[PDB]
């Protein structure tokens, strides 16, 4: 997960919709296209939860995407058309939105990408596993324990773990070379600060718009002196 | 305590005492049985000379698992056929003394000018007891004739006959062979022994069609017998059976007076009833319940099919029918896929053989034997391939397996010490067979490395687009990537693979780092 | 016409002929400088031989007017094409089938990931099982990437959705040792104990151990710099 | 087609073979029965009533469609099989080959799994759509 910087509201036709009218299915294709125009802009080309690429650069409607509401419709019906409850999720039938609604859970123990930074709780590994950081209190530990369980982001084997491991191992050559140059610089004798700054900014430039960008960022910063 | 020393001690003691009762409780017999129980049966070495397409070969077999890998024209099934010939002799002598086995027929010998005969050499090891057998056959019109040597096999089979003579609950080794024709056998298309003895299994070695029908009859009989246990019938049933047997005996006596087939059938029925009465007496003496065997077989089959809930026998239309519940739908046997039929028949046959050969063991799935399987990965998707080996060696841990495979996925789950690679290398104009081992350990590695090392094949295809990628990579690594030709090649690569493909991204990273290296050098120059 | 069709399908051979010897008769195939009896062929080559022979036999008889009868029209269905085939054979069967008969429509089902790596992504369908409104039904999807020319495991992971790395017990110690290394706890006694088992099972020169040692050295140098 | 075991990969191929059987029978002779759907092949769910198969054959711009259905025990069925579209095509081929000889015909073949005049001088049998591999002995003798 990655922190989302929500921009100014763009509900458009959503404002025209009425709570009393309801009828979520009554939305036309034009409104859906308008919503997707803003959603792609804010979310990039990655899924909110699993960060699998959702839109490919332009024959078939690959990577089917469905609009998902953060909260359940039945008991938070007042937020059916709420702007802040809109999210974009992939079409995977075993995780993300299609898997969130199949279980019973407490609504007060979920991490929201637009509210709190996920980097505080989670810590990714090279092999593709997820490790909960230590030192947190009881409520945060319970929150992190349950969000992975509901979203199925921590399977025993296969699933998203295999894909994450493959993505990590493909980009390891760049990380190894960058730290190779860093070592040289340091040893030779150059202002640590400068070196750092550069090795970071450039990596961030070269990693933007990629699949599983946080896992690669975590791996790189772990090995970057 | 060497096995031979206790064998000769019992042999010399048998001649003195004539009473059988003293012999049955003799200390020497107890020592012989005790030392026989922990003697693990396993073959050691094998060699082939001028048999079919093979000129010469020497192979060492592991005691737990062996896998043969490689493609060639001689056919690896020939090696398994050689083993099937040798074990046949061992089975024959057990059935009856000096019974002939299987000979090498004339046409299996090589057709080359400089050949005269074909031979097969094998060795069997039981703890510290070693035996060897040689089987040979010469061509027609040869100046010298050759004969087999059956001293060791006859001696080994005599011990089993001796032990089985005094104790009626002796355990015997298991031998089986599953060829590639079982695919038709397991089809189960829509095509009654009252007592079962361990000698029925020894009728044939190779898996055949009639085994499935015998499996159905055995399952029906076992379920019916377990029904009486469920009803908890008292000893009055035994009295009724004894009365029926007495009436049959009186009818036989009347028949003997003033119909040979009828007499034979009545005698066979009387013998079967006497066997059933002896089974009732053993029930009084207590034994493993038919319910325990029934659920042992059902759970054994269910271990390999995790997608099924239960299997039951349903009596309808004056007949029996097998019903399997998958998910929330009841299914018939004939409606299953090919893979499930194959697994169902293979595991059912193995379980039946092991159960029938060890009537005395508390858990009959722990007997000894040797099993040869050809093309283990028939009709199996990659998910099942990675777990079939572990389940096979976990359900039956005391049985030695010899397997030939063709898939890297299966090969990635076996240790590197159980892999033999067969290669044909032409030396001095003559093709020669050699056996090698993998360079590195292959247990737990990815299936690509298992294909690269265990099979020595390139895991990347040679399509036209691969040539484009390789050529572009050479230019990038050679630092003159900035050229018109490279631009033309790159446009083709982007057109085919696409800009978001990871392979193209790796090349982009290679370009970027090279561009940055001179920039950083210039910055701190 | 039949013989030439088979020769075109397999260009590794020079000619095929039937020879009546002094006492026997047999079919001889020549490749390079070696002549092989037809019976010496393996099971896979026999299967290919009879499949191509039957296809050519039907095509010749159905088009008696065309100059080249190999340009007919029709539909052919093949089930489990990868049966009884070595991996080296599986990597070229599709190209030859689609090049010998260029005007026929093919429908093929397969289990081997090696075949998938030679097929374009526009002709791949994947069958899954999903439940909608309480009813479980099948569904058809498409691959999200291009799988032509990629390695074997990439094709297995993307075109079949399966883990390419087994879950063996010996693997269990590997990820635990890796995880302890990444948490800067490689000097712990538990890591030292686990390293004995791993190094015993794999060996010093195995590449997996080599990369682990490289990570150890990198982390050690970073700790040295941070400490100073 | 890629999938696991028990996912209906062989069902699709058998469905297409069922569809093509009727066209072949009509080509050989008008008003000839093809291959029917077996009773055990129907779904075993509680609420099912009938099973239907539909197909579309496109020849340049000419289009045709064939539907075959069978009901096990449902009171209401989908009438009968609609074979009107395939009879026009069969009559077209019969017309073209009746006047001018040495014509051409489409090829239909199905290489199944284990399971289990009129140019007959050569001994090749066109009557059977199904053919089985691993029969090298027969082809060797034919050659
Ligand atoms: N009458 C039936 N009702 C419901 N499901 C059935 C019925 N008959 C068969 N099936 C289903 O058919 C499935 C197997 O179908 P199928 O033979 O197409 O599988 P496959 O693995 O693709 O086959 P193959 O190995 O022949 O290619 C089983 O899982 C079973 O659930
Ligand atoms: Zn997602």
């Amino acid at each position: 997960m990655k922190y989302l910087s929500r921009q100014m509201p763009g509900p458009s036709v959503l404002n025209k919709f009425d709570y009393r009218r309801d009828d979520w299915n009554s939305l036309s294709s034009n409104d859906k296209k308008e919503i997707w125009e803003e959603i792609i802009k804010m979310q990039g080309k990655l899924c909110a939860y699993c960060e699998k690429k959702i839109e490919h650069h332009k024959g078939k409607n690959k990577v089917e995407r469905h609009i998902e509401h953060f909260y359940r419709k039945s008991y938070y019906k007042n937020l059916t058309f709420e702007w802040s409850n809109l999210f974009g999720s992939c079409g995977e039938p075993q995780r993300c939105g299609f898997y969130k609604d199949k279980q019973k859970y407490n609504d007060d123990d979920l991490i929201k990408a637009d509210r709190q930074n996920p980097d505080v709780f989670f810590h990714f590994l090279e092999n593709g596993d997820v490790h909960i950081r230590e030192g947190l209190n009881e409520k945060e530990h319970k929150m992190a324990e349950v969000t992975l369980r509901v979203f199925n982001l921590n399977p025993s084997s296969g699933g998203v773990k295999a894909e994450r491991r493959r993505a990590i191992e493909l980009s390891m050559t760049l990380i190894k070379e960058l730290v190779g140059c860093a070592s040289q610089l340091i040893e030779s004798g150059c202002e640590i600060e400068d070196v750092r700054s550069m090795v970071f900014d450039e990596f961030k430039k070269n990693v933007k718009d990629r699949c599983f960008t946080t896992a690669i960022k975590h791996v790189f910063e772990n090995r970057m002196p | 305590m060497n096995l031979e020393t206790c064998y000769v001690d019992f042999l010399e003691l048998e001649s003195h005492v004539i009473n059988e009762d003293y012999l049955k409780e003799s200390v020497e017999l107890q020592k012989l049985i005790s030392t026989l129980n922990e003697s693990k049966f396993h073959l050691n070495k094998i060699g082939i000379h001028d048999f079919k397409r093979i000129r010469e070969l020497q192979i060492s077999l592991e005691d737990d698992l062996t896998v043969f890998v490689g493609d060639n024209g001689f056919g690896k099934s020939t090696i398994l056929d050689a083993i099937a010939i040798v074990l046949s002799w061992l089975r024959s002598n057990i059935e009856k003394e000096s019974k002939p086995g299987t000979y090498i027929k004339s046409h299996e010998v090589n057709n080359s000018v400089d050949v005269e005969y074909a031979s097969i050499d094998a060795n069997i090891k039981l703890k510290d007891f070693n035996t060897s057998i040689l089987i040979t056959k010469a061509k027609e019109g040869a100046y010298y004739s050759r004969n087999n040597e059956l001293l060791g096999v006859k001696k080994l089979a005599s011990i089993y006959r001796l032990v089985n003579k005094y104790v009626d609950n002796a355990s015997l080794p298991l031998m089986a062979y599953y060829s590639i024709a079982r695919s038709y056998i397991g089809g189960g298309v829509d095509r009654t022994k009252t007592v079962w003895s361990k000698f029925d299994v020894y009728d044939e070695i190779e898996f055949d069609r009639n085994d499935f029908t015998d499996f159905f009859q055995w399952l029906v009989f076992l379920h019916n017998r377990a029904s009486q246990e469920k009803l908890s019938e008292s000893q009055t049933t035994i009295n009724a059976l004894f009365s029926d047997i007495q009436s049959l005996k009186a009818t036989l006596t009347q028949l003997s007076a003033i119909d040979s087939t009828v007499i034979k059938g009545l005698e066979l029925s009387l013998k079967e009833k006497l066997n059933y009465m002896k089974s009732l007496q053993s029930g009084e003496h207590k034994f493993n319940n038919a319910v325990s065997l029934y659920d042992s077989v059902i759970n054994t089959i269910l271990k390999f099919l995790p997608e099924f809930q239960w299997i039951k026998l349903v009596y309808g239309d004056d007949d029996y029918k097998i019903i399997l519940k998958k998910g929330e739908v009841e299914l018939d046997i004939q409606q299953l896929s090919q893979g499930e039929k194959t697994i169902f028949t293979l595991v059912g046959d193995l379980a039946r053989r092991l159960i029938l050969l060890n009537p005395n063991l508390s858990n009959p799935l722990l007997g000894y034997g040797i099993v040869l399987i050809d093309e283990i990965d028939l009709h199996l998707h990659p998910q099942w391939q990675q777990t079939i080996i572990e389940r096979l060696t976990s359900t039956f841990p005391n049985v030695q397996f010899v397997i030939t495979t063709h898939s890297p996925q299966v090969l990635s789950t076996v240790s590197s010490r159980s892999v033999r690679i067969l290669q044909e290398v032409e030396v001095d104009g003559v093709n020669d067979l050699i056996v090698s081992h993998p360079d590195y350990q292959i247990k737990g590695v990815s299936n690509q490395d298992a294909l690269l090392y265990g099979m020595r094949t390139d895991p990347i295809p040679s399509t036209k687009e691969n040539g484009w990628l390789e050529e572009y990579k050479k230019l990038v690594e050679l630092n003159r990537y900035s050229s018109d030709e490279a631009l033309l090649l790159r446009e083709k690569v982007i057109k085919h693979f696409g800009l978001d493909h990871p392979l193209v991204q790796e090349c982009d990273d290679l370009i970027s780092v090279l561009e940055f290296k001179n920039k950083i050098n210039q910055h701190f120059s």
